[PDB]
């Protein structure tokens, strides 16, 4: 060995550059390991891979680190914790606690080379198990439960790799890293802890992929009615700043009938994180008492934390978004933001000196893209047991100066199908949320417009296309005001346009701050949209009998302020809303004669 | 002998130097031995002195570099050509997906292919009823022809290739389209679709395809649309079948090749693409057509989505100069609720006046084709007017075009994804729309076939 | 009136039409070729390092 | 003290044969003539090490110089002396006053705030404003800059908020640290006799870098301010607000060393890392849990071509909660300062608003007077495209209304402190001229209460 004794592979650093550092003597590692750096031991991982010589791309600032130093590697890859007590933390782009690297550094900032498990290690949780000794089990095979939270049962699943008998289990209160289980494999026995590690790279597996035709609820009136997101999809909002892409977010985190939320943090302000771990704790679900939070697992890795963590925060969210998939769970998983991501990667591509492709991004962008929203979807998970989990990709993309030509957005349109493009001038009008009905659309519309119609029992297919071919007239017809004018509108053209009306600032705006309007059930959705499709269903068999436009609107006026406020209508009062089709007839019928 | 080297240089990306070597050739395909017993397929890029780069399919994902090794096949990538491929599921490589039996290969085809003899080619005139008045009357399309359908991002490309595959056949004749399918780096439920559109066809069986994700290494996706028309040539010239080739989506592929071409550090084109794309892109393109003294046939139907909607861009710029003509679908018309939203202005068919005309298919396409494009390209210009300077600003004359172009794209264009109209309802349906202008602006029609339409 | 309301739809168009899809249109354009030669030239200084 | 001198080419600077040499570390060059340069590592490699000097290479003799590694990267001595000081861009005294002492060295890259740590802004911070106050409060710990282009009056509100900024409630606890980022000589002289004769001195620390100066001193003088600005916030529990301006010129200087080190241009030529190099500075700004005092941040930036979508001002607005934006059809009409309000924007004003940290009236009136100005704007375009006559009665009160929004709200003057109350009775008493029924966003109850 050396100097009398020996001992396991000791780098020395020969070139350090910003987030990229290389060194020597590292032939025994391999390429994804993960090494610290340096004499403070920052994290790091191999990328590339000369003779010696590897190319590592560090997750921590690397200002005072020189030639000389040692480096020390794990041997494992980019890997992170999947056991009892991951819910309710938020976790830097490694899956570091922030809450106990505070405690540990004591101190209000980030220090460096600051080595914490993920989870903890030491508390004792009360193992329940579910199945019998002797069970041939593989990966997939449940084989107890854990009641992490009052509804969130964290099902102890078999690692993937390890297939044979259960040879004895029993419950009991253990730790993560006491063993729980023994299986009896055909490479001898092993022993099973409530926590495993897996790969943020590599995709969890899976038996097969299903279509998702389930609509999700997400309570927001112009999604859930017009460009539905099925549980399972992928969703990209691509806006401005300032236009509501984090805001849409922070509804769906919190208005989604999902069993688990997982938010990735990318490159974002960090008063937006603070803003979670205070708020989600205070919204309680009325029906089973437990806060939001309480459903939720965060990553946060902010603008002026380090750009390379940027990339490890992104699949270490959609890493956790698969664990909890596979137990038959629906997951969603929000990505705030990928264009944060792809700067961190156009970032390390000038580092690595690579050609540049479009607008300076590496040229793999659009596969690093692909391999991330294809890892989400409604699965048939592993196991005997055939379960359904699924992943829904709900990810915000910035684009400069609101370019949606720009590359990510773009190489996101081509994996999604759909598509919540903001707009900047609807942020400005003060319509919220800021959702342009021309450009966004949804390939789901059709299959959740199938499914929609069966549950309600109602042409609701028919209300929302007749209610998008008001609005795609509105755009023809403001062409023509601009042009000729407003009063050289025909009587029934006019009142398309007032009916158009009625759809942007009675049904589209949504308020997020205030209550009666932040949420819309699927039931109260269908008595609004047919009031006011009731509305022009009866003007027009005005027109055409022989009444004229402002002779209707006129008389109207009491009829039409009760439209523009039933999004304010509690969920136990929607007979006030179906009351008014009856109502207008009435008031129609005196007009008429 | 087993030709395998244990000397590895560097490990960078997708790429791989492995040096001290002897006897290894271009092109030629590797197997990557690593410390824990898995294989990865690649191929040679550059063999200079004792040194060799190559180019990893799967990806050069946690691999050790002293403890691994490089297996040196000796030949080129291959595909198992045989018949049994017949209603099989293959891989982006060629391995089959479906967990069936494996392929006894009547024969091992460089995946590289052959270049057609010009003097032994056969041009194809032959006329294919795809159902669809806007390509069997507009844009004609021929067997063995190379007809591309440009699309964008969310566009119904995909409900429009189900379309022709399930009504494509010929004039005065039985015979089966041995259509031939390769996915290219799309997404799961593009694909789950067209699988149940074919079951629902019953041509399922019928159709050899190959499969690659968007999960899957996007290195690999190189080599897939070479696997297809190895099997496609093999099907039709060999086995004496009419085969149909269909490709989505090529616009992951020449991203595929973009990244090697990155790795590699080359001299990069046109927004970073690789200077011989257009090259590259007719290697896989001129594979079509007829040979003569045999039965069989290949026609290409590739599929793309057009980046950022751009015809100028160098994916289906360069696609058009190889192709001929192509089928232009646009985001406007899919607005208007259009099926197929089908914009026959910018495209266009070459082979097809060979293929029209008396015995063919009618005796006055031509004539009614050429009247038709011209007035709905003015009739097109007058509803640009009237939308800006108004109706009544418009010409009566202009007018009454301004109507021709509204039926002629919400009856003529628009008839869904599952309509089959015959060539016959076709051009009887032309002329009704040519009926609304007066004899007089019917130019290029002469009067021959005016009087007996 | 009528010869007044074609030459005001007429100037109407001009100004928030016409003139407006130009002006946002040459700004794209004007875009495109300096990043487009700004990217040439950098390539170029790396083609010079082979 | 290495001799070592391997290359000098450009800016740029390579050692060999040096050990334990780290990465951004501050070195000190000692040319043939006996004059020192300041440098910083931008690369270390084996015992090579690549530096670029602040001042540039121009007659260096690379036989007879040498160098010398301080062990420690850009650094600043903070001390509570600060204040009524003035530092150039690398923190060295300008107004030849007495030597300064300092208590501790911190480096000008600081430490990121912890997540968990970190607390949400609180109250609100007096901008003697009626736009600011009242539409666009500021916040403490709030990033919210100001938009303004070349030939606008962002000086003058630059040196009136610096000069009227203050905490409520609070006595003797509030600062004011002025940065400024390659400017003129004239306009640095701007500021220096506003701050001296307005006694703003006396409780401010400015920080001064000029147009001519070192364009490594360029950015790095926001980071010297940040960091004294964290030190009297954090370690002495002070209100801190900091302006800073132009960040255009920044920008600049940014560009300029990016292309003088060869780096791949991002979109306009700028660096493609520019969203994450102006996140390090932004981000400093924000309230920490059990820990008085404040960091607030005002940046001040110039848009080119008066395009929002520039790579300044547009990839600021990603950072920044809001923006205030100043426009010239306001400013060709006489307004003081010249805010456009329905651009402008406060995204931490909830925090800022109802009773204790503002008047109970606070939140209803700013809604209602801003769809009053949309609504007048909206109804003073319809009075030139299609005449007077083409607006009902309540739309020419609207329109009415606007001009005097314009005109007695807005328009205050650079010099004319107004108070949070002063404020909102101004704009109470300009709803009256709206009827009641037209107040349709405040309750019955503030308007029994307040409307005169
Ligand atoms: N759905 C909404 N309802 C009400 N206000 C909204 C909504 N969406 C956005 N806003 C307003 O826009 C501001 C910025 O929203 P945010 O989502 O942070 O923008 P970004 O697109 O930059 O993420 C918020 O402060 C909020 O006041
Ligand atoms: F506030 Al932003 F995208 F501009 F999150
Ligand atoms: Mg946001």
């Amino acid at each position: 060995g050396s100097s009398g004794s020996s001992g396991m592979q000791i780098g020395k650093i020969i070139k350090v550059s910003g987030p990229l550092v290389m060194a020597e003597n590292m032939s025994e590692a391999s390429i994804q390991d993960m090494c610290l750096v340096g004499d403070l031991g920052v994290i790091g991982e191999i990328i590339e891979m000369r003779q010696d010589v590897a190319s590592i791309q560090v997750y921590e600032e690397t200002s005072g680190i020189g030639p000389g130093e040692p480096v020390r590697s794990t041997g494992e890859a980019l890997s992170v914790e999947l056991g009892p007590g991951i819910i309710s933390q938020m976790f830097d782009g490694i899956q570091r606690p922030l809450d106990t690297f505070m405690e540990v550094t004591q101190s209000n900032f980030l220090g460096r080379g600051v080595q914490l498990p993920a989870l903890d290690h030491e508390k004792q949780w009360w193992f329940e198990a579910t199945i019998e000794e002797g069970t041939e089990v593989s990966a997939g095979d449940i084989i107890g439960y854990v009641d992490e939270t009052k509804i969130i049962q964290h099902k102890i699943m078999v690692p993937n790799g390890i297939k044979g008998t259960v040879q004895k289990i029993e419950s009991g209160s253990f730790t993560i890293d006491d063993p729980i289980c023994v299986i009896e494999t055909e490479q001898g026995l092993k022993e099973l802890t409530m926590m495993q590690k897996w790969p943020v790279r590599r995709g969890r597996p899976i038996k097969q992929k299903l279509n998702p035709d389930v609509p999700m609820i997400t309570g927001q009136r112009v999604i859930d009615t017009f460009f539905p997101v099925t549980k399972g999809g992928a969703a990209a909002v691509p806006g401005p700043f300032g236009a509501g892409k984090t805001v849409v977010q922070h509804q769906i985190a919190k208005w989604s009938d999902v069993d688990l939320v997982v938010y990735v943090g990318c490159g974002e302000r960090g008063n937006e994180m603070t803003d979670v771990v205070n708020e989600f704790p205070e919204l309680i679900d009325p029906n089973t008492g437990e806060s939001l939070m309480e459903r939720t697992v965060l990553i946060a890795n902010t603008s002026n934390m380090p750009v390379a963590a940027r990339e490890a925060s992104i699949y270490t969210g959609i890493t956790i978004a698969e664990y909890f998939r596979d137990m038959g769970y629906d997951v969603a998983i929000m990505a705030d933001s990928t264009s944060r991501w792809a700067e961190a990667l156009r970032e390390m591509s000038g580092r690595l000196e690579e050609m540049p492709g479009d607008e300076g991004y590496p040229a793999y962008l659009g596969s690093r893209l692909a391999e991330y929203y294809e890892r989400s979807g409604r699965v048939i998970a592993l196991g005997s047991d055939q379960r359904e989990g699924s992943i829904t990709a709900i990810s915000a993309v910035s684009p400069s100066g609101g370019d949606i030509s720009e590359p990510v957005t773009q190489n996101t349109l081509r994996v999604v199908k759909v598509f919540w493009g903001l707009d900047s001038s609807l942020a400005q009008k003060r319509h919220f949320p800021s959702i342009n009905w021309i450009q966004s659309y949804s390939l789901y519309s059709t299959e959740v417009g199938r499914y929609m119609d069966q549950i309600l029992q109602q042409d609701w297919s028919d209300m929302v296309t007749e209610g998008m071919r008001i609005l795609q007239e509105e755009e023809q017809l403001n062409e023509i005001v601009r042009l000729v004018g407003i009063d050289s509108l025909s009587d029934n053209d006019r009142l398309t346009l007032e009916v158009a009306k009625s759809i942007r600032e009675d049904y589209l705006q949504q308020n997020a701050f205030d209550d009666v309007d932040t949420f819309t059930s699927r039931e109260k959705q269908f008595n609004m949209l047919k009031v006011i499709l009731t509305f022009g269903k009866e003007a027009r068999k005005a027109l055409s009998l022989g009444a004229y436009f402002n002779e209707i609107m006129e008389g109207t006026v009491a009829v039409r302020e009760r439209i523009s406020r039933s999004k304010y209508i509690p969920e136990e009062e929607l007979a006030k809303i179906s009351s008014i089709n009856e109502e207008i007839k009435e008031t129609i019928q005196l007009i008429v004669s | 002998m087993i030709k395998e080297y244990r000397t590895i240089k560097e490990v960078v990306g997708p790429l791989m130097a492995v040096e001290k070597v002897s006897g290894v050739k271009y092109e030629e395909l590797i197997e990557v031995r690593m410390q824990n017993g898995e294989i990865r397929r690649g191929q040679v890029l550059e063999v200079q002195e004792d040194k060799a780069m190559v180019q990893i399919f799967e990806g050069t994902s946690g691999i050790n570099l002293k403890n691994s090794s490089v297996r040196f096949l000796g030949h080129p990538l291959q595909l198992g050509v045989s018949e049994d491929m017949i209603g099989r599921v293959f891989d982006g490589l060629g391995r089959p997906k479906d967990n069936g039996p494996e392929i006894l290969p009547e024969k091992y085809l460089d995946i590289n292919g052959e270049v057609i003899n010009p003097i032994a080619r056969d041009y194809p005139d032959e006329f294919i009823q795809t159902g669809i008045s806007a390509i069997d009357h507009l844009n004609t399309l021929v067997r063995g022809q190379k007809l591309p359908v440009f699309s964008g991002s969310g566009l119904p490309h995909k409900e429009l290739a189900a379309q022709i595959a399930r009504q494509a056949t010929v004039l005065d004749s039985s015979d089966d389209f041995a259509v031939v399918f390769a996915a290219i780096g799309i997404t799961f439920e593009e694909a789950e679709f067209f699988m149940e559109d074919f079951r629902q066809t019953g041509a399922i069986d019928r159709s050899v395809m190959f499969m690659n994700l968007a999960n899957d290494p996007a290195i690999e996706r190189i080599a897939t649309p070479r696997m297809a028309l190895t099997a496609a040539e093999y099907l039709a010239y060999e086995k004496g079948m009419h085969v149909l080739v269909i490709m989505t989506d090529m616009t992951n592929y020449a991203e595929a090749l973009r990244e090697i071409s990155a790795a590699r550090r080359e001299v990069p084109g046109r927004r970073g693409y690789p200077g011989y794309l257009y090259t590259n892109l007719a290697t896989l393109f001129e594979r079509a057509g007829r040979i003569r003294g045999l039965k069989g046939s290949v026609t290409q139907i590739p599929i793309l989505t057009m980046p950022e909607d751009d015809k100028t861009h160098p994916i289906p710029d360069l696609t058009g100069y190889i192709t001929e003509g192509q089928i232009i679908l646009t985001r406007e018309l899919y607005k208007s609720g259009i099926q197929p939203p089908i914009d026959v202005l910018p495209s266009l068919s070459r082979l097809k006046d060979k293929g029209t005309g008396a015995g063919k298919t009618r005796e006055d396409h031509a004539a009614t084709m050429n009247q038709l494009f011209a007035a709905y390209a003015q009739g097109k210009q007058a509803k640009e007017l009237a939308v800006v300077l108004g109706e009544s600003a418009l010409s009566d004359i202009d007018k009454i075009y301004a109507k021709f172009a509204e039926r002629f794209e919400n009856e003529y264009v628009n008839q869904g994804f599952y309509t089959n109209r015959t060539i016959t309802e076709t051009l009887d349906l032309g002329w009704e729309l040519l009926a609304m202008l007066p004899r007089t602006e019917l130019k290029r029609i002469k009067d021959d076939l005016l009087d007996k339409y | 009136a009528e010869e007044i309301e074609k030459t005001r739809r007429r100037v109407n168009a001009l100004e928030y039409m016409t003139i407006p899809q130009l002006e946002e249109t040459i700004y794209y354009i004007k875009m495109k070729l300096e990043e487009n030669e700004r990217a040439e030239v950098t390539r170029l200084i790396k083609v010079k390092n082979m």
